[PDB]
This record gives C-alpha cells, sequence and structure tokens, in this order.
C-alpha cells in the first residue's frame, strides 16, 4: 500500500490531542498553544 | 503547549472500574514510558505506536485515574474521539451489563466512531460470561475480542480491527509485535484454543 508518509492541525504538549490552528486553547484539556 | 506528521488517533478505553483498564493500556511499553499526565481531566495519555506496512500509526489511548468508578466521565475526557474500546471483565456478569450504558455514553458525544468490544481476563479458569452470552457488539457494528491484559492475549487484535477501519484499508498489517511488558500469568493454550473454537461456534453456527 501507499506509505502515509506520502498520503498525509497543532499537538497539545498536555494530552497529544491534535487540534485546529484557529484554537489558541486545547479543546480536550485547556491548555494554551503558547 | 504546542507540540514542537504521524498518523495519528485519540483512542478513549472505558469500561467499569476494576475490568482491567490500565492493566492493559500499561502493557505496552513505549506507551507507558512515554504516557503525559493530563491534570485539568485526571486522565493518562499513553502513546501507542504500532508499525504497519504503510508506516507507523499511533493510538493516544486515554486512560482514566478512576473516576469512573463514582459516575459517568465529563465531555472532555471525551471530546474528539476517534475510536475507542469498551473494556468489561469476563469474571464479573455486571461489567459486562453496563456495555451498553458506556456505548451510550460514547455514541452521545462521539457518534458512530469505531469501537471494539473487549471481554478481559480471560486467563482465570472460572469464566462467568462465555461467547454464547457476548452479543451487545452484534447488534452495534462491534467488533468483539476475548483479552488478557496479564498475559498479553490477544493484545494487538483491537488495535488492528481499529486502524483498519479507519484508515480504510482491510489488508492493513502489524509487521511487528510493539515491545510488551513480559506476561506475568500463563495464558494456558488449551483453555485459550476452547475460548476460540467457542467464538468460531458462536459466529458460524445455525
Ligand atoms: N487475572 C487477571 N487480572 C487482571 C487482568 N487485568 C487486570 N487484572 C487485575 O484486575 C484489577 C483491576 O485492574 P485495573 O487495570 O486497575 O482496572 P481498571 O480499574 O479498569 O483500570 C487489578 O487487580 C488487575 O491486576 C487480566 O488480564 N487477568
Ligand atoms: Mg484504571
Ligand atoms: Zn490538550
Amino acid at each position: 500500500g501507499v506509505e502515509f508518509g506520502e498520503s498525509l492541525s497543532w499537538q497539545c504538549d498536555t494530552c497529544l490531542l491534535q487540534n485546529k490552528v484557529t484554537d489558541n486553547k486545547c479543546i480536550a484539556c485547556q491548555a494554551a498553544k503558547l | 503547549s504546542m507540540a514542537a506528521p504521524q498518523v495519528q488517533f485519540k483512542l478513549v478505553l472505558v469500561g467499569d472500574g476494576g475490568t482491567g483498564k490500565t492493566t492493559f493500556v500499561k502493557r505496552h511499553l513505549t506507551g507507558e514510558s512515554e504516557k503525559k499526565y493530563v491534570a485539568t481531566l485526571g486522565v493518562e495519555v499513553h502513546p501507542l505506536v504500532f508499525h504497519t506496512n504503510r508506516g507507523p500509526i499511533k493510538f493516544n489511548v486515554w486512560d482514566t485515574a478512576g473516576q469512573e468508578k463514582f459516575g459517568g466521565l465529563r465531555d472532555g475526557y471525551y471530546i474528539q474521539a476517534q475510536c475507542a474500546i469498551i473494556m468489561f471483565d469476563v469474571t464479573s456478569r455486571v461489567t459486562y451489563k453496563n456495555v451498553p450504558n458506556w456505548h451510550r455514553d460514547l455514541v452521545r458525544v462521539c457518534e458512530n466512531i469505531p469501537i471494539v468490544l473487549c471481554g478481559n481476563k480471560v486467563d482465570i479458569k472460572d469464566r462467568k460470561v462465555k461467547a454464547k452470552s457476548i452479543v451487545f457488539h452484534r447488534k452495534k457494528n462491534l467488533q468483539y475480542y476475548d483479552i488478557s491484559a496479564k498475559s498479553n492475549y490477544n493484545f494487538e487484535k483491537p488495535f488492528l480491527w481499529l486502524a483498519r477501519k479507519l484508515i480504510g484499508d482491510p489488508n492493513l498489517e502489524f509487521v511487528a509485535m510493539p515491545a510488551l511488558a513480559p506476561p506475568e500469568v500463563v495464558m494456558d493454550p488449551a483453555l485459550a484454543a476452547q475460548y476460540e473454537h467457542d467464538l468460531e461456534v458462536a459466529q458460524t453456527t445455525a
């Protein structure tokens, strides 16, 4: 199959959720992007 | 803060207290050494990498800190989950009776995400919830596996099924098993064969 590296947001450093760039706050754990 | 592209999924691991959720997620050694504690939610997020024939995939598994013993989990626990494991204990019928409640709570927040149902502690000889009784998954497009966290029995199976569903590749494979904590108990080979047969029979019988 095709490698995900070819085939394929910011990541919260507290809970690892991938968030949309419009959000400056993690929608799960509320950790700020900054 | 923003962490410093990789396929990764938020996986919520739910089920009654005492069913083995923590013991199960902890079998994956790197997921335990690299786990993150989330103070605001009382969660430990374990990043579990599996190496597939198309590259690595990480299930970021959300393990509770026991709060399920006292009520439902809060919305932030579930939010943006992409898949789930519902666990029960095959020596405790009540934990299986509660499976529909966990499923309802999941779907209420996350809708139709892929879910695997896991019956844990199958290493224990005096098993109460047997294959013929395990029917909830047939009703709801859920996949079922017997597991034994303490013996690593079938550890990879829920993750492989979820990966195939999430990626949309029925032929996806794991090229190697993850490095797992050595079994603490023996999964009796004959018992495993019986349970696999019992599941086969339940699935093919007319
Ligand atoms: N024999 C056996 N005991 C298990 C297994 N998984 C968990 N246990 C035990 O069940 C108890 C609850 O496990 P725990 O991981 O804390 O469950 P949780 O409350 O669902 O996180 C503990 O005493 C575990 O050692 C298993 O696969 N086999
Ligand atoms: Mg636990
Ligand atoms: Zn977060």
